[PDB]
């Protein structure tokens, strides 16, 4: 009844794919073309009801829309989890090296 | 039996303190 | 429902009896919260007796 | 609180004054052999 | 009870200091 | 005239919100065919009142006073957001960004420390309808978000936490784990608070306003460990208005 | 498997898990053993069987690290969650009991599976009575340990 | 390698918490104290037994006279510190006693650490700490440190155990 | 016989059970202040936010500490090196939260020990003694300045000074080693040599003297009654002593001038403790211990670990865990 | 184990041509890297932006790829961000910005290849330690 | 705190027993004088 919500999240697509609603911004380095420019944009414009919604961000060059298209299969979306988005933790979650 | 914890310390000091008094008084009587 | 006398307090009532009533913590035995008793609090009477 | 500050400034000044004038009151002369 | 015990032993040590300085066996010569 | 850093540093004036002259009894008019922002919103608490728990049931405890123990670290400031005109002429401030939180701990009589995240995070506050002018009788009322006092990486003295840390009392290896569940499983609260801003000073020349505020919010719950206290904050505010 | 042999295979009877001022019987610590709960078998979502790395006597605390037959780490309980790859949740880890009080029983919900994974570093998993001696849950040494210490 | 031994004992045995080590520390430091204070007392209560400014020359190994004033030393220390030595035989026995005893005490503590009979925890603290996430002492702070030492040092210090600790299980505070 | 002159004559009297003196005029009140605030705080101070992160640390007995784990907790990192007397706080409740008592105790205490040292010179002058006992005491006094003042000055905060508590001490020496590798610093190594060395010579001198006492008593009586306070002849035979130790090693590795022997006793630990005081004081400026991390490598460029890297692993686990909530950025630069 | 040519053979470009370095070049690279770069990049990490290291796998997914001598030499002439979207000579040392990063002034073209070559060989020797950070010290 | 209850009787006797021993020996030394 008392659960760790962070641990519950690691049992969803959040634990396998970049979660557009939750994942720290440094994960967009795992795929090319994404960091820092698009990553900045995706995080600012979250949350997203579906993975496809990222393509409707206003200002996307047609090259940008293709780097997102190539990478949509590495994305996902789950309910926003307060513990992961409060504190600006999507910009800095206290992990460095 | 659910007895008082402090009962042991109260009993022990009750014996120890006054007894030691008498022992101190007696030994220094003998050595003079 | 929990006055001093239910709590086994022996000397607190004698300080209360003659006008000491508050703590440097800011409580008083009459329920008032936020009082500043100055030196002659329960604590200061104790200390002065030590000195 | 300010009263307290005054009291401590005064106490300290008084002990430091004691110290300085104490050592200016012929302190080399206070020994058991040669006084001057 | 443990706080009373720690402070009581400390206070006994301070008391012994007092006697050991002011109530020592005085050193006497030859 | 405005001062420099070296004038202010170490005085405590940095923690104080700007004041308006007591002559400033004007009014600031609102052209619904324009949009406005708040260039700066400053909130300065002066009183922290905590709600007591009165044992019985039908007595309801009072708000009692507290002492601040964290010094001149309490003001919110540099807040900005859109100031909107709605269909009916009500105004709605929408906080966008700013230094909109300060951790605070006050101490109740008896020496209990009560920590809290004083905040207006995500403040949306609104006037009556048919305003047409901001006056010394205008009142904003709004609610905001109170996130958890510690964020998810915070580790308690045994290394336990939520996004980090141990998941059990490792010092008690074969201890009954159920009785420690509340202390082992950290939870991130997110509650709401209420605020009222009462404007008592308006400088129609400059779009500056100043007045009084009262907010209600929960205290720190130590990541679910204990129940929070109810907190009432009173203070003054300043805000500067601007055409967008 | 006789419960008496399974009880020897448990770090709580290791005389080198004690402490100088942790007094009294071993029972005052982990409690009075009542039952062998069963031998616990961990598998990931792949059906691979995993193994809890046992605590060595030097460590008062030890991480929970599950390995495969070949020594390769396949699940753990992460400390930092943000970059966790190997968590029970992600790896689909489950615990099945054979023998004992839980024979034939399988748990799948992660907080339970982590719970037995924690006790599995002690070896075989026992049911203890902690109420009777008001046991505080901290290992004590045996008479083997107390005798050696005194006589050395 | 000895330095590593020192740090092993902190993280695994919490050896600083051990009273037998503490009595060792008090005996070693008590010794160095007594050594310095005794050399200095003798050297600054010397009798003038020669004319020259180097006072070493005015000692003869065969003189029967004591070469410093035990009496002026006793006065000095009585008035400075409240007690002094008065018996030169006790003084030098005490200089034997203190450091020998202290070493013997630490030895007994190590004998217990042979069996992992450590002075590792205070139970009352762990019980409150576990129930009360706001309770922190310098004692709880130091065991996070030992817990770090263990996890960060163990795989390289105990290679025969093939300890593999993936990044995600290593205890770390924020940012570091 | 003037008022001031009688006073000056009492202050400097060599007839007072305890000598006062001009240095004593400052030492007595400053040490009474420190002592009374220490005892009261150790017993009852509430918890202190030592590291500025609103995470108070309980140091006192009534708040669930014992004699080992209790401390007066250093003042808040938020204050850094700022001066925090009581009258600068809005109330004593605030001053207690932020660690004000520690600042009050350490400052009074430093002054009063500084004056203890002068007091030691002063009485030596009034008694007709040589003066240098106080130079011997300067080594501990230096060591106390190092961990209560210098090291904070250099790190920027009294919150990184040494806590006044047994476990607090261990905290500070553990974190010192992660941040400074003091074990690999040579001035700490001389300190160990100063302190191991003095313990050794303590026992040597006391064993050799005790070995060569002259028979003055019977086996039913303490040998100590062989010596009478102020007797003019020595109570041991130093040639029998020289003859034993010189044969234990060889003749010239043994003393037979008692003045050189006692000066050696005095100088070895004093000098070694000067250095270790200097080590703490120079590590205050982050001139740290030798760093041999990855100094050995092979023909290809593989690292071949040494014990120095094992030490570093240990240091790393100390680093990443201390003040676990206190760093938002990846380098603990102070 | 020794510093053999297999380990000293690094990609030259994205077409997968290869170039084999002398031992001299390798050590020249190691010298120049310490002179001009280690203050921020000791170990293959980036002290001022830990999210970006010099592991070959990170370089491989940089836009323009940088897992080769060309990309690396270019980056020292005209650094960009990881997606290649904006030039960062203002704030990253480069030949194009040697006015403001003076240690870049006296770096000849061969110096740049030794530096690039050192960065591609070192992960082959040290494995996870390169770019890994303190976990692997 | 949940401290062990015999801590107290242990501490009290640890102090009292050897202290009383020494007091006994001292007092009867002094009345030999
Ligand atoms: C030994 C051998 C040699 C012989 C030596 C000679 C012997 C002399 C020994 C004397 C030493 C006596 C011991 C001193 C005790 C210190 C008392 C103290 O700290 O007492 C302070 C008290 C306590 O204050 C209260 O302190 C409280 C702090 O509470 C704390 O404590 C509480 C428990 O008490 C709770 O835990 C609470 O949660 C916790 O926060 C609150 O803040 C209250 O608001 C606050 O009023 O203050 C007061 O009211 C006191 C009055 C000050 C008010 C300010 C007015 C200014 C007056 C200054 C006078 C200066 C003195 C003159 C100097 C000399 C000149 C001739
Ligand atoms: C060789 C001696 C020996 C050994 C090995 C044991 C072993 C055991 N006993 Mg027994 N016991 C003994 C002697 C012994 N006993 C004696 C002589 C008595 C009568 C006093 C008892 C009375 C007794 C009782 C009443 C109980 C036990 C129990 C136990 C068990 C728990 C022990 C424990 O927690 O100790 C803890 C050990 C310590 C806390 C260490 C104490 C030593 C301190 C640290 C040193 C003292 C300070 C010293 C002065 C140092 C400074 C000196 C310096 C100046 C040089 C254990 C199997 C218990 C049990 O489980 O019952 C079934 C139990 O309840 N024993
Ligand atoms: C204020 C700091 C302080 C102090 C004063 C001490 C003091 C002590 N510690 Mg602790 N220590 C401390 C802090 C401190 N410790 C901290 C913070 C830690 C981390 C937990 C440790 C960890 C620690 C450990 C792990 C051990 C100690 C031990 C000791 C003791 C060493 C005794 C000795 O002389 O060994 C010196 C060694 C000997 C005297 C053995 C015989 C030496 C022979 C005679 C030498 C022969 C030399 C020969 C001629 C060859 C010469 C040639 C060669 C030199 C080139 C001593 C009581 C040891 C102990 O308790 O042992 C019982 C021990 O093992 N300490
Ligand atoms: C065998 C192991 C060993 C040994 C022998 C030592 C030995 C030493 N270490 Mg090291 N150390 C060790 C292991 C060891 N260490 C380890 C493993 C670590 C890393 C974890 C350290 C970390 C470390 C640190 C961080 C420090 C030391 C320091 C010291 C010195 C402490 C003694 C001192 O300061 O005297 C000096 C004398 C004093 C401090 C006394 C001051 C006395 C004042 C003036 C008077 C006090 C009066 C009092 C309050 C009232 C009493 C009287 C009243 C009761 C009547 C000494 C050289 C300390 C040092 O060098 O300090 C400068 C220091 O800061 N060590
Ligand atoms: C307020 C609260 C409640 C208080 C909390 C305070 C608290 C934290 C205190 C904790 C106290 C605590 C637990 C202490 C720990 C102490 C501990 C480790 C105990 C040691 C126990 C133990 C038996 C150890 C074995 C080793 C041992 C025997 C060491 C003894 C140490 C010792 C006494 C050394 C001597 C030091 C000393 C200052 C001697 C001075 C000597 C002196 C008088 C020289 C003067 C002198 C020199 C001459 O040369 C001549 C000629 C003359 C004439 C002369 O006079
Ligand atoms: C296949 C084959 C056959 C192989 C061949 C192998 C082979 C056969 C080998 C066999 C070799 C053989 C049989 C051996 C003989 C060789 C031999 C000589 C071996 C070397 C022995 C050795 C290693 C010795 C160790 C050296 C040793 C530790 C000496 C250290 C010297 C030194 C540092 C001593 C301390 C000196 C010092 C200044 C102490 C002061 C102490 C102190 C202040 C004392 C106080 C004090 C002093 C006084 O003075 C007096 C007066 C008084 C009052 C007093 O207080
Ligand atoms: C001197 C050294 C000590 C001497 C030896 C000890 C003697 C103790 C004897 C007293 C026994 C105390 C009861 C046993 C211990 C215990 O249960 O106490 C336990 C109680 C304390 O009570 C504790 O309270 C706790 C909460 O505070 C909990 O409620 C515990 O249940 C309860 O035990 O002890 C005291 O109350 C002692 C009070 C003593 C004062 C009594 C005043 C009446 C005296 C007048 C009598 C005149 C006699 C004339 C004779 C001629
Ligand atoms: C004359 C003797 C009286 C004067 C001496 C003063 C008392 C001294 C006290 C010393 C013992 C302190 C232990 C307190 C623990 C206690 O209170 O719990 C009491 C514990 C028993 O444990 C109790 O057990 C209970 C169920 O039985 C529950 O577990 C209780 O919770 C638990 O406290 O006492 C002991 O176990 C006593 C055993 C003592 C024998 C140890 C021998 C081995 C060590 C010898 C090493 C020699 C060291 C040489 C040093 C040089
Ligand atoms: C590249 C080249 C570099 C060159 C460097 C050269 C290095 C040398 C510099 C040091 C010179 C200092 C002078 C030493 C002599 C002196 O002290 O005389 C004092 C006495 C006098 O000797 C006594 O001498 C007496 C005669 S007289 O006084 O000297 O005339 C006599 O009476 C007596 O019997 C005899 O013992 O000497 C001794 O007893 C030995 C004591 C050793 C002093 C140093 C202590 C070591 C401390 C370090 C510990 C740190 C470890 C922690
Ligand atoms: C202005 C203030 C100056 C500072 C005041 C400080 C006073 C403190 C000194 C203590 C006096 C009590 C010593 C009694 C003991 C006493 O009476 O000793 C007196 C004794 C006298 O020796 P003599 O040579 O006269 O006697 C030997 C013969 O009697 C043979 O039987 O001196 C000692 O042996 C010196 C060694 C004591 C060295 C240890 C004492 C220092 C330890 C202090 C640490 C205390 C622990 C603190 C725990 C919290
Ligand atoms: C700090 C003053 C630095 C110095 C000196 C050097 N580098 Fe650096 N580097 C630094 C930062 C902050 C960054 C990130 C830039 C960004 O925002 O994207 C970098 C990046 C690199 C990279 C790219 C790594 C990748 O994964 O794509 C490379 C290849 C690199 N830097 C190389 C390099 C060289 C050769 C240097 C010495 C001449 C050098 N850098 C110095 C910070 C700093
Ligand atoms: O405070 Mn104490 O401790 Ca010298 O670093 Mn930074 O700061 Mn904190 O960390 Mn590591
Ligand atoms: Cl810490
Ligand atoms: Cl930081
Ligand atoms: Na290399």
């Amino acid at each position: 009844e008392l659960v760790n919500v962070v641990d519950e999240k690691l049992g969803t697509a959040y634990g396998e794919k970049i979660d557009l609603n939750n994942t720290n911004i440094a994960a967009f380095i795992q795929y090319r073309g994404l960091y820092p420019t698009l990553a900045k944009l995706i995080v600012k414009n979250a949350p997203y009801e579906s993975v496809e919604d990222v393509l409707n961000i206003p200002g996307l060059t047609e090259r940008q829309k293709q780097i997102l298209r190539e990478n949509l299969e590495h994305f996902t979306v789950t309910e926003v989890e307060t513990a992961l988005v409060e504190g600006g933790d999507r910009y800095n979650n206290g992990l460095y090296k | 039996m659910e007895v008082n914890q402090l009962g042991l310390i109260a009993t022990a000091l009750f014996v120890l303190v006054p007894s030691v008094f008498l022992i101190i008084l007696y030994v220094q009587t003998e050595s003079q | 429902l929990n006055p001093m006398w239910r709590q086994g307090m022996f000397v607190l009532p004698f300080m209360a009896r003659l006008g000491v009533t508050g703590s440097w913590s800011g409580w008083s035995i009459t329920g008032e919260t936020g009082i500043d008793p100055g030196f002659w609090s329960f604590e200061g009477v104790a200390l002065a007796h030590i000195v | 609180m300010e009263t307290l500050k005054i009291t401590v400034y005064i106490v300290v000044t008084f002990f430091v004054l004691l110290f300085v004038f104490g050592f200016l009151s012929g302190d080399p002369a206070r020994n058991p052999k040669r006084k001057d | 009870m443990e706080t009373i015990t720690y402070v009581f032993i400390f206070a006994c040590i301070i008391a012994l200091f007092f006697f050991a300085i002011f109530f020592r066996e005085p050193p006497r010569i030859t | 005239q405005t001062l420099t850093y070296d004038d202010i540093v170490g005085t405590g004036l940095a923690n104080k919100c700007p004041t308006l002259d007591d002559t400033a009894r004007g009014a600031y008019p609102i052209d619904s065919s324009q949009t406005y922002r708040i260039a700066r919103l400053c909130l300065q608490p002066t009183t922290f009142l905590v709600k007591e728990e009165p044992k019985n049931k039908r007595q309801e405890a009072e708000f009692v006073p507290t002492k601040l123990v964290t010094r001149e670290t309490t003001s919110l400031d540099q807040i900005q957001g859109e100031l909107k005109v709605n269909s009916d002429g009500s105004l709605t401030f929408v906080e966008e960004d700013g230094i909109d939180f300060q951790p605070v701990t006050v101490q109740m009589a008896g020496g209990e420390r009560i920590p809290l995240l004083f905040t207006v995070k995500n403040l949306v506050a609104s006037t009556q309808p048919n305003v047409t002018s901001i006056t010394t009788s205008t009142d904003f009322k709004g609610e905001f978000n109170v996130p958890s006092y510690r964020t998810a990486n915070f580790l308690d003295p045994k290394g336990r936490g939520l996004a980090s840390g141990y998941d059990s009392a490792i010092a008690l290896p074969q201890a009954k784990e159920e009785e420690l569940a509340r202390a082992n499983v950290k939870r991130f609260s997110l509650t709401k608070g209420q605020i009222s801003l009462n404007v008592a000073k308006v400088d129609g020349r400059t779009g500056e306003i100043a007045g009084t505020f009262e907010s209600e919010q929960l205290s720190d719950d130590d990541m679910g460990a204990h129940e929070p206290h109810e907190v009432k904050i009173q203070g003054v505010f300043y805000a500067s208005i601007e055409p967008a | 498997i006789p419960e008496k042999l399974a009880f020897y295979d448990y770090i709580g009877n290791n005389p080198a898990k004690g402490g100088l001022f942790r007094t009294g019987p071993m029972n005052k610590g982990d409690g009075i053993a009542q039952a062998w709960k069963g031998h616990a078998v961990f598998r990931n979502k792949e059906g691979e069987e995993l193994f809890v790395r046992r605590m060595p006597a030097f460590f008062e605390s030890f991480p929970v690290i599950l390995t495969d037959k070949n020594g390769v780490v396949k699940a753990d309980i992460p400390f930092r969650r943000a970059e966790s790859k190997y968590s029970f949740e992600q790896q689909g880890v489950t615990v099945s009991f054979y023998g004992g009080e839980l024979n034939g029983q399988t748990f799948t919900d992660p907080p339970t599976v982590k719970s037995y994974a924690r006790k599995a570093i002690f070896g075989e998993i026992f049911e203890f009575d902690t109420e009777t001696l008001n046991s505080d849950g901290i290992f004590r040494t045996s008479p083997r340990g107390w005798f050696t210490f005194a006589h050395a | 390698a000895i330095f590593r031994f020192l740090l092993f004992f902190q993280g695994f045995h919490n050896w600083t918490l051990n009273p037998f080590h503490m009595m060792g520390v008090a005996g070693v430091l008590g010794g160095a104290l007594l050594c310095a204070i005794h050399g200095a007392t003798v050297e600054n209560t010397l009798f003038q037994d020669g004319e020259g400014a180097s006072t070493f020359r005015a000692f003869n190994p065969t003189q029967a006279e004591e070469t410093y004033s035990m009496v002026t030393a006793n006065r000095f220390w009585s008035q400075i510190f409240g007690i002094a030595f008065s018996n030169k035989r006790w003084l030098h026995f005490f200089m034997l006693f203190v450091p020998v005893t202290g070493l013997w005490m630490s030895a007994i503590g190590v004998v217990g650490l042979a069996l992992n009979l450590r002075s590792y925890d205070f139970i009352s603290q762990e019980i409150r700490a576990a129930e009360d996430p706001e309770f922190e002492t310098f004692y709880t702070k130091n065991l996070l440190l030992n817990e770090g030492i263990r996890a960060w040092m163990a795989p390289q210090d105990q290679p025969h155990e093939n300890f593999v600790f993936p990044e995600e299980v290593l205890p770390r505070g924020n940012a570091l | 016989a003037n008022l001031w002159e009688r006073f000056c004559n009492w202050v400097t009297s060599t007839d007072n059970r305890l000598y006062v003196g001009w240095f004593g005029v400052i030492m007595i009140p400053t040490l009474l202040a420190a002592t009374i605030c220490f005892v009261i705080a150790f017993i009852a101070a509430p918890p202190v936010d030592i590291d500025g992160i609103r995470e108070p640390v309980s140091g006192s007995l009534l708040y669930g500490n014992n004699i080992i784990t209790g401390a007066v907790v250093p003042s808040s990192n938020a204050i850094g090196l700022h001066f925090y007397p009581i009258w600068e706080a809005a109330s004593l409740d605030e001053w207690l939260y932020n660690g004000g008592p520690y600042q009050l105790i350490i400052f009074h205490f430093l002054l009063g020990a500084s004056c203890y040292m002068g007091r030691q010179w002063e009485l030596s002058y009034r008694l007709g003694m040589r003066p240098w006992i106080c130079v011997a005491y300067s080594a501990p006094l230096a060591s106390a300045f190092a961990v209560f003042l210098i090291y904070p000055i250099g790190q920027g905060s009294f919150s990184d000074g040494m806590p006044l508590g047994i476990s607090g001490t261990f905290n500070f020496m553990i974190v010192f080693q992660a941040e400074h590798n003091i074990l690999m610093h040579p001035f700490h190594q001389l300190g160990v040599a100063g302190v191991f060395g003095g313990a050794l010579f303590c026992a040597m001198h006391g064993s050799l003297v005790t070995s060569s006492l002259i028979r003055e008593t019977t086996e039913t009586e303490s040998a100590n009654y062989g010596y009478k306070f102020g007797q003019e002849e020595e109570t041991y035979n130093i040639v029998a002593a020289h003859g034993y130790f010189g044969r234990l090693i060889f003749q010239y590795a043994s003393f037979n001038n008692s003045r050189s022997l006692h000066f050696f006793l005095a100088a070895w630990p004093v000098v070694g403790v000067w250095f270790t005081a200097l080590g703490i004081s120079t590590m205050a400026f982050n001139l740290n211990g030798f760093n041999f991390n990855h100094s050995v490598i092979d023909a290809k460029g593989n690292v071949i670990n040494t014990w120095a890297d094992i030490i570093n692993r240990a240091n790393l686990g100390m680093e990443v865990m201390h003040e676990r909530n206190a760093h938002n950025f990846p380098l603990d630069l102070a | 184990a020794e510093l053999t040519p297999e380990v000293l053979t690094v990609p030259l470009n994205s077409e997968g041509k290869t170039i084999t370095l002398t031992e001299k070049q390798y050590l020249e690279g190691k010298r120049l890297f310490q002179y001009a770069c280690a203050s921020c990049h000791v170990g293959g990490i980036t002290k001022t932006n830990p999210s970006l290291d010099l592991r070959t796998e990170t370089l491989a997914l940089a836009t323009p790829p940088r897992d080769n001598i060309e990309g690396l030499v270019d980056y020292m002439k005209n650094p960009t961000t990881y997606d290649g979207e904006q030039e960062i000579a203002e704030v990253h040392p480069s030949l194009r910005s040697a006015d403001i990063f003076p240690k870049m002034r006296n770096l000849t073209e061969k110096d740049l290849v030794a530096i690039a070559g050192h960065i591609l060989v070192e992960p082959k020797i040290l494995g996870d330690k390169w770019g890994g950070g303190k976990v692997y010290y």
